[PDB]
RNA sequence: GUUACGGCGGUCCAUAGCGGCAGGGAAACGCCCGGUCCCAUCCCGAACCCGGAAGCUAAGCCUGCCAGCGCCGAUGAUACUACCCAUCCGGGUGGAAAAGUAGGACACCGCCGAACA
RNA sequence: AGUUUAACUGGGGCGGUUGCCUCCUAAAAUGUAACGGAGGCGCCCAAAGGUUCCCUCAACCUGGACGGCAAUCAGGUGUUGAGUGUAAGUGCACAAGGGAGCUUGACUGCGAGACGGACAUGUCGAGCAGGGACGAAAGUCGGGACUAGUGAUCCGGCACCUCUGAGUGGAAGGGGUGUCGCUCAACGGAUAAAAGGUACCCCGGGGAUAACAGGCUGAUCUUCCCCAAGAGAUCGACGGGAUGGUUUGGCACCUCGAUGUCGGCUCGUCGCAUCCUGGGGCUGGAGCAGGUCCCAAGGGUUGGGCUGUUCGCCCAUUAAAGC
RNA sequence: UCAAACUCCGUGAUAGCUGGUUCUCCCCGAAAUGCAUUUAGGUGCAGCGUCGCAUGUUUCUUGCCGGAGGUAGAGCUACUGGAUGGCCGAUGGGCCCCACAGGGUUACUGACGUCAGCCAAACUCCGAAUGCCGGUAAGUCCAAGAGUGCGGCAGUGAGACGGCGGGGGAUAAGCUCCGUGCGUCGAGAGGGAAACAGCCCAGAUCGCCGGCUAAGGCCCCUAAGCGUGUGCUAAGUGGAAAAGGAUGUGCAGUCGCGAAGACAACUGGUCAAGUGAUUGUGCGCCGAUAAUGUAGCGGGGCUCAAGCACACCGCCGAAGCCGCGGCAGCCAACGUGUUGGCUGGGUAGGGGAGCGUCC
RNA sequence: UUUGAAGAAUGAGCCUGCGAGUCAGGGACAUGUCGCGAGGUUAACCCGGGUGGGGUAGCCGCAGCGAAAGCGAGUCUGAAUA
């Protein structure tokens, strides 16, 4: 038969939730496309990958009609 | 309200949460009793293991 | 503070849109006049730009009213489902749709600026 | 003469496959097997890269010399159904889709923090410095909408370096930085270099593993039955529901520190789905004789030609020459 | 003795292979998975055990809160595909005219659509439950003998069956391949299922001629009920099976006809109360059917139930729990070894402490 | 040996003897224990009828970074205190 090759999987998805405490840089979704576009203090990467520019908590919102990722600044002790 | 739950049957054969559940209660073989007020998880934990104890109002 | 006013923003970005009917030019917003200057057409001063204000609210714009099209949308019930009983059939506790219906809806909020006090 | 001649395989052989990318299987995080189901890749672009500015399709309707469903032109409707170099997917109309001007960031030194991971690989990355491109500026630019377009180590080649230089000065050679040379495609790459036969075979293991027999299932076989389209009591198509392990099958649980493989002879035993004999029923049974269907397993059920045969065909019989 | 004799030597050749490996007790206790592999019965790394050290609840459970999904379900003029009740309707060909230009008629072929109804692993305008990530409050906490890091020593890397969700095969297999804070066996004795690794109950430290129970049972075998109350079954159903067939019977619901005389019997007469078809149901019947011997209740036997349904009351029943006594490991308290609380099935394997033999 | 064997998978007629993680090396890693301790220790060899005494050659600690030249509580890369 034809068939019988296949890809590696690619790890893809969310690596952070809503709530989550993160460091500057760090990585919040793998996706593919844009499917969540980048919020306040988030970045877009070659691969299309969002991370955090700034220290905070991880919020989804929407953004007219897209679904976007933003970090809250969390408040200092 | 105080609740008195007492193991009926044996924890061979039951889940993780069954058997983790039966622990956070805090009894440990057939028959044993113990005596937990009644709160919201005290009726968590009496609804994951209703299956094995038997529960009576104080 | 007020006006059928001009902008710049919002909202899990239509409950806001589209369509229909009826209105207006105070300052503004426009349409409008012309290509002399900056600038422009893969050809065209159509557009972009510049210089003006003779004319006009017919349009844009905004005001009022229409559920018409779209849009939003319960509760209940059911589908489904976690756990547990149950020899199958099915049952108990909990969660709970989509669709449909009742209904909502002809947007709301913020900051400036015009004209008036 | 010394050796090599891969693995997967529902037992083997022919065949196909081996790395990377996309979807389904995959059970709403990630991951997940099959010789499971669908496709693509081993590039391309000096612009299809960077930047600044501008624009919005396809389809339909109407009207236009050739011109027509369909070329180019005009008006209207048209929110994404077009297109994005290339598979598929996730995206993109705010455009990442179409056009133009300048340009080379398809940079150098780096890199907080992370993702993914047995390890080796792989992936993203703000920000800082140098020197630039575009832009009035803010700013963006460390190739391309994203995810494939690839090969470790060793060994060797080339360019540069304020490295080393076997007594000394050199040089040779070595070293660092940048980079080149592998369908090593069996793509984590046993050698720089390799095909076959054995029924003359040998050894050690394995029922992981098969061959004959069983244990299970039933594609197939057979024994029936269900409705009745019909032909005309008897046959019953088209469809449908069951037994059996008497057929070939499928699985490999059973044995490779041995379970003889077909027929025949000798000797059995059992079932009844009955060939004869026994008892009935209806006859499309006048009688004879049959058809056909029930009950019935006591006994019986031939000898030869041909073939190793079972099977089969034939020759004579027989109450009958059963399965 | 011959597809390369025999003897000695290299030599104690080499075998990812087969077999074997010898005393005891105490504590803990796996795996049959992932990646790579001249690889698949081997091995390396990781995953899972144990010992030591360090760290402390960081692990786990439950409640609440913050998150992302595209499964189940559903839906579809919300897209893409297959479709339909497939309707007209294109498009082509024949037929009729005969021109062959032009044409029309279909049993013609008959595009897409769509009033409406459908379907989908590779469809989605929607969209759960669980599960997962984080936060938070508690629980357990003289224990889980939890997590994490580092080091010593490993074994494992052929799993099996059962329950759920799927693929391959003919949704056939006691077939095969995956997922599952699913279970058990492996490595688990005891009780039950007649016997019965994988099913049900329950995890064995030792002793007792004590008690209470689980699953399963209580006529006799066989411990405990030929238990009580209300009903059903005639088939030994119980104590195996389908399509289908069928005046069995209990209950309930309807309707038709009927004292103007109902049905049967003998449109009109005699006669004398029910007489007809269903509807769902609880049990029943044929279907039913192979070859050693009853053989499809474990046996005897059982309807005078010892069968079934629903209520009720007892008892039997394990190494489970409790009672009394002995021992051991870990920890705690106070002490200068007592007491107390938990724990003590176990293969591979890790650690600790000992018996016996000889010099 | 196995997923699994009371056996229809393996081996064993019986008894008594015999029969399988050992040794070497200043080897390597880890962990006990003893001596000395910023030091520790000798090898060959020599002298003792011994198991004792001597023997500093070496070895390991005592400074690292860098390919190396080299610098040094710093060093390498780098134009850079970047």
């Amino acid at each position: 038969s034809r068939n019988g090759r296949d890809s590696a999987a690619q790890r893809l998805g969310v690596k952070r939730f809503g709530g989550q405490v993160v460091k500057a840089g760090e990585i919040l979704v793998r996706q593919r496309g844009t499917h969540f576009h980048p919020g306040v203090n988030v970045g877009r990467g070659g691969d299309d990958t969002l991370f955090a520019l700034a220290p905070g908590a991880v919020e989804f919102g929407a953004k007219r009609g897209r679904k976007t990722v933003n970090i809250v600044p969390v408040a200092r002790p | 309200a105080e609740l008195k739950i007492t193991q009926v049957r044996s924890t061979i054969g039951a889940r993780w949460k069954q058997r983790e559940s039966l622990r956070t209660l805090g009894l440990k073989k057939i028959r044993q009793s113990v005596v937990r007020e009644d709160n919201a998880q005290t009726r968590g934990l009496i609804n994951t293991v209703h299956h094995l104890v038997e529960v009576e109002e104080v």
